[PDB]
């Protein structure tokens, strides 16, 4: 996988590494899941999410 | 904002209102608890830098509902390359004197990594722009926060579709050429926010255009991806005496 195509499969940030390797990363306030692509909030008010709508669902 | 809708209270929680001596100046975007991104041009005519206030959690300017949080602006940082009265490099980074408290009504927008923004966010067609600016060209400003969904254009396409400042690599076009929908004067500095896989990111700053919602012209926004490393370096820096700071760019 490569970061320029489909964001390398990452939900947030993507780094290419030497030799068919890719690492996904997450913004502060999020942690990467064991799937290696998904980011889950670790704080009450993570950036870029709208509390009243997150609670709405 | 021309041709948008009221942003339901709490649905634009990163929006900032900038005031000078109590009067509306511009918008901005909260990106963490002490840092706000706005437009350089908002500060061209400031005389007393010590009367600048940022308000978070604002919605209706006619009433106080208790969700508003006001802070003094301790630093206004502008790139060396910005020239007052012109269009290029239209970005400012503002340090608040004290952090805001995050709540359901006050939440930062994510400042993306450059690669992610250039490779992925730049190709998301629609994004939201918001503010308390003019509801019509030559019209009154909004009392409730307004929001508008605008499509982004590649600059080559913007130039071909438009019919006078250059559109530089530090800008991008978004909106409509039929005169129905645009951001306006008083929205300057506010967010152009882009959704990707459940999270919103800062991709532009309301910057300029030919009037507001002028037929044959699109809105022009500061291309925030060009400034990620500049912003991140400044956020790691210690404050300096005196509010205005010009910082080298790149
Ligand atoms: C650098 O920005 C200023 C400025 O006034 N920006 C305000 C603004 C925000 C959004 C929109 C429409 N999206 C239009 C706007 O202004 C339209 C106008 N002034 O006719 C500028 C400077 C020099 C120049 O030649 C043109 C603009
Ligand atoms: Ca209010």
């Amino acid at each position: 996988l490569i970061c320029v195509n489909e964001n390398g499969g990452c939900e947030q940030y993507c780094s290419d590494h030497t030799g068919t390797k890719r690492s996904c990363r997450c913004h502060e306030g999020y942690s990467l899941l064991a799937d290696g692509v998904s980011c889950t909030p670790t704080v009450e008010y993570p950036c870029g999410k709208i509390p009243i709508l997150e609670k709405r669902n | 904002i021309v041709g948008g809708k009221v942003c339901p209270k709490g649905e634009c929680p990163w929006q900032v209102l900038l005031l000078v001596n109590g009067a509306q100046l511009c918008g901005g975007t909260l990106i963490n608890t002490i840092w706000v991104v706005s437009a350089a041009h908002c500060f061209d005519k400031i005389k007393n830098w010590r009367n600048l206030i940022a308000v978070l959690g604002e919605h209706d300017l006619s009433e106080h509902d208790g969700d508003e949080q006001s802070r003094r602006v301790a630093q206004v940082i502008i790139p060396s390359t910005y020239v007052p009265g012109t269009t290029n490099h239209d970005i400012a980074l503002l340090r608040l004197h004290q952090p805001v408290v995050l709540t359901d009504h006050v939440v930062p927008l994510c400042l993306p990594e450059r690669t992610f923004s250039e490779r992925t966010l730049a190709f998301v067609r629609f994004s939201l722009v918001s503010g308390w600016g003019q509801l019509l060209d030559r019209g009154a400003t909004a009392l409730e926060l307004m929001v508008l969904n605008v499509p982004r254009l590649m600059t080559q396409d913007c130039l071909q579709q438009s019919r006078s400042p250059n559109i530089t690599e530090y800008m991008f076009c978004a909106g409509y050429s039929d005169g129905s929908k645009d951001s306006c004067k008083g929205d300057s500095g506010g967010p152009h926010a882009t959704h990707y896989r459940g999270t919103w990111y800062l991709t532009g700053i309301v910057s300029w255009g030919q009037g507001c919602a002028t037929v044959g012209h699109f809105g022009v926004y500061t291309r925030v991806s060009q400034y990620i490393e500049w912003l991140q370096k400044l956020m790691r820096s210690e404050p300096r005496p005196g509010v205005l700071l010009r910082a080298p760019f790149p």
